[PDB]
């Protein structure tokens, strides 16, 4: 049966204004293993984006991590959008560094 | 003690179009990857090949590379026998004394499982599945093999691992943490972050004084790109009510000294 992902994003440190730092979109609970993930920038999509392995859970869900290099600002935002069979409609979760 | 599996995923969109991917899992950390496109198994280790000798390895890669051709072929035959797209997962391993497992899974259900010398359906498994399942156990060479690498090859294995892995199976890395929060009217939600800590094991809660605030809601473990962790930690707190409070974390990479940060 098709599974719908649960998307998370989260920095890797602190966030700090003007200091690099790596941001993350943890991407779960999908099937089927296919999957297309984007983090974006204002919008646009950014180019060098790191994926690890995709693997799977004890429930057989499947699992991956994208990542980027990230320099936050007090006015850029950053999305990670998600393209799935399980959904007509992209998914598109915010960084928020407040939550 | 530590968990041992060997994950593939292999997708079939038609006759002409499959896939068959594996990554390999000691505990928490990725030592192994066998993408499609590679001949030979990737390490992602510098300990991945455990103590096997480069023969002993080799051997063990070939009867994976024969595996993966004759999987491919007799899943495809079976469906043009028999409605795509199909998923089918594996999950193998050794846990500790070990103890041994084989677990399929079809259309992301679990279906088959092998056990001691043959290979059964599960109850509430499609019927269809029998006959395959009676053909496959026929073949005592297939089942000879996959007894001697699930009681055998897999503790074997794995002790290797442990051994040649020892630095970074028991490495100790801290966790850094942060407090921000967002409105949830009067009521915050306080969040209190932790990251890049390892291993696993962490105690995160929000605090006044010495009393532990039970309204503390752990997320889930989340992974970093560099083999450490993420967790987070909230507390709605009405307003006003946020003074005195702080997080506490404590984890084996700190030497007792606890992180303790003031809202
Ligand atoms: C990283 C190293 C760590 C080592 C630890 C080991 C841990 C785990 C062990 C993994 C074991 C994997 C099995 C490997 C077997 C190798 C031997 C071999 O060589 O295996 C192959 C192939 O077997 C299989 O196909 C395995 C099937 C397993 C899956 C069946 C489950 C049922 C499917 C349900 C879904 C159906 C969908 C249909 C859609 C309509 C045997 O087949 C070949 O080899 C034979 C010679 O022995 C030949 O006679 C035969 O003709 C040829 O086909
Ligand atoms: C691998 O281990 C299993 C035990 O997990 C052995 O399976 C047993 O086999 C005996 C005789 O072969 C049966 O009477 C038992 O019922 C089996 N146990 C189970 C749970 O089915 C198997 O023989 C071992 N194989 C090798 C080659 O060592
Ligand atoms: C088979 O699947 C692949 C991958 O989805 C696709 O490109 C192709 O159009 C499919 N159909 C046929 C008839 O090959
Ligand atoms: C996966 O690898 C097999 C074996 O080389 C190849 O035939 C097949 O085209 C590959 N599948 C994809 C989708 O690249």
């Amino acid at each position: 049966i098709q599974k719908t992902p649960q998307i998370q994003v989260y920095s890797r440190h602190p966030p700090e204004n003007g200091k690099p730092n790596i941001l993350n979109c943890y991407v779960t609970q999908f099937h089927p293993p296919h999957i297309e993930i984007q983090m974006l920038k204002n919008g646009k999509k950014i180019p060098k984006v790191e994926m690890s392995d995709m693997s799977f859970s004890k429930d057989w869900s499947f699992y991956i991590l994208a990542h980027t290099e990230f320099t936050p600002t007090e006015t850029d935002t950053y999305a990670c959008r998600v393209k799935h069979a399980s959904m007509a409609e992209p998914k598109t979760v915010y960084w928020d560094r407040d939550m | 003690n530590y968990t041992f599996r060997c994950l593939q995923m292999s997708s079939f969109a038609n006759r002409s179009w499959s896939r068959t991917d594996s990554v390999v899992w000691l505990g928490d950390l990725q030592t192994h990857r066998w993408s499609n496109d590679s001949a030979t198994i990737s390490f992602t280790k510098p300990w991945s090949q455990g103590k096997l000798s480069n023969q002993q390895w080799e051997k063990l890669q070939h009867m994976f590379q024969v595996y993966r051709v004759s999987f491919t072929r007799d899943i495809q035959e079976l469906v043009k026998m028999m409605d795509y797209p199909i998923e089918i997962q594996l999950s193998a391993g050794c846990e500790m004394a070990s103890e041994s497992f084989l677990h399929v899974a079809f259309q992301g259900k679990y279906v088959v499982r092998f056990w001691g010398t043959s290979w059964q359906t599960v109850p509430g498994a499609p019927s269809w599945l029998d006959l395959p399942i009676k053909v496959l156990n026929a073949d005592q060479g297939t089942s000879a093999t996959v007894q001697m690498l699930l009681n055998d090859t897999c503790p074997l294995f794995v002790r290797g691992l442990l051994e040649a892995g020892k630095s970074d199976l028991e490495k100790q890395e801290k966790p850094v943490a942060w407090l921000s929060s967002v409105p949830s009217h009067g009521h915050r939600q306080l969040v209190c972050h932790v990251s890049g800590f390892y291993p696993k094991p962490v105690w995160v809660m929000w605090m006044r004084g010495d009393q532990e605030q039970q309204g503390t809601h752990r997320g889930d473990f989340l992974p970093n790109a560099d083999e450490t962790w993420y967790l987070q930690a909230t507390l709605d707190v009405e307003a006003g009510e946020e003074a005195g409070l702080a997080c506490r974390v404590k984890h084996s990479s700190l030497g007792g000294q606890d992180i303790i940060l003031y809202w």
